[PDB]
């Protein structure tokens, strides 16, 4: 329920260094 | 290469 | 990972390492999906062309960690399986087909920064992400050539279209694999390699901004060879058999 959000960075709003990688794909 | 880990867990 | 970078800290909280107890070596990667449920690739347990038929006892599973060799002290939590189950229908004589297994800690961990489980896709989590163009995330500990990092890397690849995967090779394709990784043209690279098999691919909704597991590290011949892709177990589409699994046991 709490599954996919990570305590040190979503948790906190703090993005990791290519995630926005990602997210421009999509 | 492996660190040894506690033997606890090789139980 | 070949053509990858370092992890950070708690970038993959769910990645757990399949880690044999004598010769203690890496096996295979995993992830944690719950408190009590590791989710990996059947062919990492049971393999017979290469005479691999692990079982509960062979295994530890280590979860928490960065650092591929050392104890990470305080950080990782090791548990002991109480439980293996491989699909029916895992498909080893001939393409990997339903490579996918289900392994139930003898204890639940308990969760942590470093700590977390991946979610499972819903039907429309999948319409809606996988598709062609659409990067996922692959993490493991494996080689970086087809030698091997200190700490959890990580690379991001975009999914590729269903004929460009069959025309990469000679295998049979089925609807329970993906395939993902850069044509070579596109000049960037990337791909799984030994050692990272049973590892998450996961992709982020962009709707709720969960990491979701819609592979995982199945099959691929060479590691980032050009013209070829990495193959993964598709997650959605054996999600049935996961679901019974966990509430039956
Ligand atoms: C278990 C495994 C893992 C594997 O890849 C291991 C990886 C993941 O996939 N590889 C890549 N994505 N590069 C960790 C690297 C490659 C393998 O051989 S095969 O694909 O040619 C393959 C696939 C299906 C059937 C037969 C064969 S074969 C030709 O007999 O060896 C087999």
């Amino acid at each position: 329920a709490d599954c996919g959000l990570r305590p040190l960075f979503e948790k906190k709003s703090l993005e990791d260094k290519t995630e926005r990688e990602l997210l421009e794909s999509y | 290469d492996f660190e040894e880990i506690p033997e606890e867990y090789l139980q | 990972i070949v053509e990858g970078s370092d992890a950070e800290i708690g970038m993959s909280p769910w990645q757990v390492m399949l880690f044999r107890k004598s010769p203690q070596e890496l096996l295979c990667g995993a992830s944690l999906i719950s408190d009590r449920w590791v989710l990996t690739a059947a062919h990492c347990l049971l393999y017979p062309p290469w005479d691999k038929n692990f079982t509960e006892n062979d295994l530890l599973v280590r979860i928490g960690k960065h650092s591929r060799t050392r104890y990470e002290r305080n950080i990782e939590k090791i548990s002991m399986l109480e439980k293996i189950y491989i699909h029916p229908r895992y498909n080893w004589r001939e393409n990997l087909d339903r490579d996918i297994a289900l392994m139930k800690l003898k204890k639940p961990v308990a969760f942590s920064d470093y700590i977390h489980p991946v979610c499972l896709p819903d039907r429309e989590t999948a319409a809606s992400l996988l598709q062609a163009g659409y990067k996922g995330r692959v993490t493991g500990w494996g080689n970086l050539k087809e030698g091997q990092p200190s700490v959890l890397q990580v690379v991001n690849l975009p999914i590729v279209e269903r004929p460009v995967c069959k025309d990469s090779t000679r295998i049979r394709i089925t609807d329970n694999m993906f395939c993902a990784g850069y044509k070579p043209d596109e000049g960037k690279r990337g791909d799984a390699c030994e050692g990272d098999s049973g590892g998450p691919f996961v992709m982020k909704s962009p709707f709720n901004n969960r990491w979701y597991q819609m592979g995982i590290v199945s099959w691929g011949e060479g590691c980032d060879r050009d013209g070829k892709y990495g193959f993964y177990t598709h997650v959605f589409r054996l999600k049935k058999w996961i679901q019974k699994v966990i509430d039956q046991f």
